[PDB]
RNA sequence: AAUUUUCUUU
RNA sequence: UGGUGGUGCAUGGCCGUUCUUAGUUGGUGGAGUGAUUUGUCUGCUUAAUUGCGAUAACGAACGAGACCUUAACCUGCUAA
RNA sequence: GCCAAGGAUGUUUUCAUUAAUCAAGAACGAAAGUUAGGGGAUCGAAGACGAUCAGAUACCGUCGUAGUCUUAACCAUAAACUAUGCCGACUAGGGAUCGGGCAAUGUUUCUCGACUUGCUCGGCACCUUACGAGAAAUCAAAGUCUUUGGGUUCC
RNA sequence: CUGGUGCCAGCAGCCGCGGUAAUUCCAGCUCCAAUAGCGUAUAUUAAAGUUGUUGCAGUUAAAAAGCUCGUAGUUGAACU
């Protein structure tokens, strides 16, 4: 519903009527509020402490 | 080959496997070439001192390939007591 | 059934081999861990990756475990082989017996060990 | 701008290796056909048909376009491509590609006396694909290529100037007979003529020549 | 060519008598019946030490002429040879590739696992023949551990061991690195080695 | 084509073979042809081994059994689904399950 | 046990 | 210009079925002259081609799942 | 039990080209079918009834003639198949099986047999593979064929 | 491409087009090939490696006699 901005319009030619469909992916950050498909899930990168420190 | 002229005119000219005495074509995967150096006193192999051979994609899936590969370097000298020429 | 998704077992996953250390025996402190690092969208799926992280560290804790790895017994496993015994090759003088395998020893170019075999 | 991710193919894009005919000597594969594009430019190709293949499905009929294509400029060096694909454009594209990758060395003879260049086979040379056998044998200076119109074509890009052909089996069905040509074609420089009897020098090969110079 | 340097070094020999690296199982198959001696009863075939130990040092002068060690790789899918082939990839400068070989190792460009190696040694060409057959597609020679009942097929230099023995297949992976450093690395042939063949040694978990 | 390069039978070196009946529809099927089983069956169940011996004499005779040799048609034994239509690649074996 | 039939095309 | 006049077997858009289920497809590789096949599976498990696992396949995409809405107790956190 | 004959094996035995394939011409030739004699248990064409079905004339049950057996005369074909003519040379690895022969300071049972191992010849086949072939299924021949020619019949 | 008919007239060497949008029916425009020449009907030749000595094919597409003996016929080890 937020990342498929999609649109649909009837062009007239010498035939009949022909529906042309385009549909686009928006960014992941085009939420309008967040950027994560709640699919994809990050994970941080810590930081090693000296297992001794004297 | 050679023209009237007398240079060699052609593309390449393709390498023969030192096992069956046959050229070795452009798609022939298989065929491989083995390199080993000499060997002075106290071991420590000069590098830049080698001897080459090419073993073919047919004798590589016929599997002759070891025993050809031993005949060639007992011919050489460089193994004894490996391959012998009565069976 | 209750099976877990590939992305609950990948996420799973990840974090058992990135926050070994941090990760603690209360599902719930587990959770609130998972809360703190890992940013997911919904807190059914926190909660689920959560409870496969707890599994998980379960069933290590009662027995090693092959696709995880955190600066542990991945490197164990060469403190380990490091280890070397008493040459178990080295006998003393009789290593086997076998006619044959004797003439053939004396025939080449050496002399060692007795004969019995049969 | 095209990155190698092979080592024959960091060697191309560096320069080391003066000629394809030393990659074609020792026989060593290529996955890219950006090594063919260095090494022989100017290269034209030639489109045969674009047979549409079709596949039965649950609900309908499954079609694909199936393109045949044949590349080499003028100089003993042909390549055949057979490409599937839904759209007729990306089916073309991949037949060259595949073309490209698929370029041969072709051996090049004189039907009688070696005066100037050569024109014909050297051998009389034959390729068998699917039942459809293509025989090329060699012809005088003069009558041109006695070929099918395809065939004529596929010769007309190895730089065979005269030669003589004979045709067996389903000649209709195109991806066989162009198969059987070009393996026809590729077999000249497989038959151990005398001329060829003399004990050539052992090479290195690229890579160990410039085992040194590829590391990173 | 082989100078007297090459001697008769009865502690090796009795290092492969002791790891049981002369015994084949049941079968022959023509093209390693050379290797052999007089056949043991019992239907028990008997390797020729010497002829072992002369392919043995014929491989390790094929994985040497190789300027990038790390263009020399070791294939050993048999969980008794894993920790023997690591620590032939942690003592010389190949890579040590142990487990599952991943069909499209040397072909496929595209997969990230695309080495692209100039030799490959394997223990058991019968478990490991996708090994050979993708090096035979890529243009690699192989050299092979084989036994007595071993399918020589795109093997350039198989070394006749028992290649079932778990004592055996670390005996030869360690002498294979012990060679290949005395002939290039820094070892010298005059004084032992240091890393104890009992190391390259595997299984009882 | 050949579905199967020995034909269906075990005739090698021969001219005729002699013709057996099968036990459930009667139908004449080679000796080399008709699938062969050795029902080998206790003469009383397994269940009522109790009730015999409560019920028997001579100190625990040994209780003795029956062999039968059975040879089904093709028909038959695959409606009997003792032999089972298989793959094209497991129809190359014949070493018992 | 018992189960016959589907006109010529788009 | 107008037509609730015909043509839905000229059409577009929309909707209903196949389909109250779990199926479908590239890229690079392997097999086959070829149409095609592997990938997309022995087995076990699940609502699911769901996941373990083997494995000439590797790395991926859609669907399922995930997602969103709706029904259940209370915080004197800012109120009537 | 008798008679005639046969293949392979062993052989420092005999003859010395006597050989291979065939038109025309001949021998045998399953089953079924025919003419006379004997015999006809079982099964069983034709047929008789009894069920199923809308119609069953068939498939199902019982009975049942010729036939199924044999002798003396006939014919002469079957998916008579390995859907693959005969003779000869070469060609990859292995393991079973039949007949013969060779060898074992091999085993066993009151001079032999049985069993085990290796080698070899001639058969019936089998597994893997494809240097090779085919359109493929597949083939140790259907390989040694556009690099096309060992010989000879049928079609 | 424009007009007429609408499985009808018909076109058409084969595949094949025509049931109201007919690039294949008949009228117009233009284009393509040969040229003072072009088409059609028949006979023959090449392609036909579908007559095969060169040079076919015979397990499954047509095709190994059910099998054996046997004379013409064909082929016939080495050695002077
Ligand atoms: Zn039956």
């Amino acid at each position: 519903v937020d990342f498929i901005d999609s649109a649909t319009r009837h062009v007239l030619l010498r035939q009949g009527v022909l529906g042309v469909k385009v549909k686009i992916m928006l960014p992941e950050p085009k939420t309008r509020q967040k950027k994560s498909l709640p699919d994809i899930v990050v994970v941080l990168d810590p930081k090693e402490e000296e297992p001794i420190t004297k | 080959m050679e023209n009237e002229a007398g240079q060699l005119v052609d593309l390449y000219v393709p390498r023969k496997c030192s096992a069956t005495n046959r050229i070795i074509q452009a798609k022939d995967h298989a065929s491989v070439q083995i390199n080993v150096c000499a060997v002075d006193a106290e071991g420590r192999q000069i590098p830049g001192e080698k001897t080459t051979y090419a073993i073919s994609g047919f004798v590589r899936s016929k599997g002759e390939s070891d025993d050809c590969i031993n005949r060639l370097t007992t011919q050489d000298g460089l193994l004894e007591g490996v391959w012998s020429y009565q069976r | 059934g209750r099976v877990r998704t590939k992305t609950t077992k990948r996420a799973s996953r990840v974090v058992i081999e990135k926050y070994y250390p941090r990760l603690t025996l209360d599902f719930q402190t587990n959770k609130r861990i998972v809360d703190e690092v890992a940013i997911i969208a919904s807190k059914r799926l926190r909660n689920k990756i959560a409870g496969y992280t707890t599994h998980l560290m379960k069933r290590i804790q009662r027995g090693p475990v092959r696709g995880i790895s955190f600066k542990l017994q991945e490197e164990e496993r060469e403190r380990k082989d490091q280890y070397v015994p008493e040459v178990s090759e080295l006998e003393v003088d009789r290593v086997n017996v076998d006619q044959d395998t004797k003439d053939m020893l004396k025939s080449l170019g050496y002399d060692q060990i007795p004969v019995r075999v049969l | 701008e095209w990155v190698p991710v092979t080592k024959l193919g960091r060697l191309v894009k560096a320069g080391k290796i003066k000629s394809i005919e030393e990659i074609y000597l020792y026989s060593l594969p290529i996955k890219e056909y950006q090594i063919v594009d260095y090494f022989l430019p100017r290269l034209n190709d030639e489109v045969m048909k674009v047979v549409p293949v079709q596949k039965q499905t649950r609900a309908g009929q499954r079609t694909r376009f199936k393109a045949f294509v044949v590349i080499g400029d003028s100089d003993g060096h042909v390549g055949l491509g057979i490409k599937c694909a839904k759209e007729v454009a990306t089916a073309i594209r991949g037949a060259i590609i595949m073309g490209k990758l698929s370029i041969m060395p072709i051996r090049r003879g004189y039907w009688g006396t070696a005066l100037g260049d050569p024109h014909t086979v050297p051998v009389k040379v034959s390729g068998k694909c699917g039942s459809v056998t293509v025989r090329l044998v060699p012809a005088p200076r003069g009558a041109g290529l006695v070929a099918a119109p395809v065939t004529k074509r596929f010769l007309q890009l190895a730089g065979i100037e005269d030669c003589y052909t004979q045709s067996r089996g389903s000649t209709k069905t195109l991806g066989n007979f162009v198969k059987a040509a070009f393996a026809a074609a590729s077999l000249t420089y497989g038959i151990l003529t005398p001329n060829l009897w003399a004990e050539r020098p052992f090479g290195q090969t690229p890579i160990e020549e410039y085992a040194d110079i590829l590391m990173q | 060519g082989r100078p007297n340097i090459l001697n008769a070094t009865d502690e090796d020999i009795k290092q492969l008598l002791a790891a049981n690296c002369h015994i084949g199982s049941k079968n022959l198959e023509v093209r390693m019946d050379n290797y052999v001696w007089k056949r043991r009863s019992d239907g028990v075939h008997i390797l020729n030490l010497g002829k072992t130990w002369e392919k043995l040092v014929l491989a390790a002068r094929v994985i040497a002429t190789i300027e990038n060690p790390a263009d020399v790789c070791v294939v050993s899918t048999r969980t008794y040879g894993h920790r023997a082939v690591l620590k032939f990839a942690a003592h010389t400068g190949a890579t040590a590739i142990a487990g599952r070989f991943t069909p499209g190792n040397f072909t496929n460009y595209i997969t990230r696992t695309y080495r692209e190696p100039r030799l490959i040694v394997v223990t058991d060409p019968r478990a490991d023949a996708q090994a050979i057959k993708e090096a035979s597609f890529v243009n690699i020679p192989v050299i092979a551990l084989c036994d007595t009942d071993s399918i020589l097929n795109h093997v350039d230099i198989a070394i006749p061991t028992n290649n079932k023995g778990r004592k055996s297949i670390g005996l030869i992976w360690y002498l294979l690195a012990r060679e290949v450093l005395r002939v290039r690395g820094t070892l010298s042939r005059s004084a032992p080695w240091d890393v104890m063949p009992d190391l390259y040694f595997y299984r009882d978990p | 084509t050949q579905k199967r390069r020995n034909n269906g039978r075990n005739k090698h070196g021969r001219g005729h073979v002699k013709f057996v009946r099968c036990i459930n529809c009667s139908r004449a099927v080679p000796k080399d042809k008709a699938i062969k089983r050795w029902t080998i069956r206790n003469m009383v169940e397994t269940a009522a081994i109790r009730d015999l011996s409560e019920a028997s004499v001579y100190s625990e005779y040994t209780i003795p059994k029956l062999y039968i040799k059975l040879q089904y048609c093709v028909s038959c034994a695959i409606h009997s689904r003792v032999v089972r239509v298989r793959s094209r690649e497991g129809r190359r074996i014949r070493t018992p399950p």
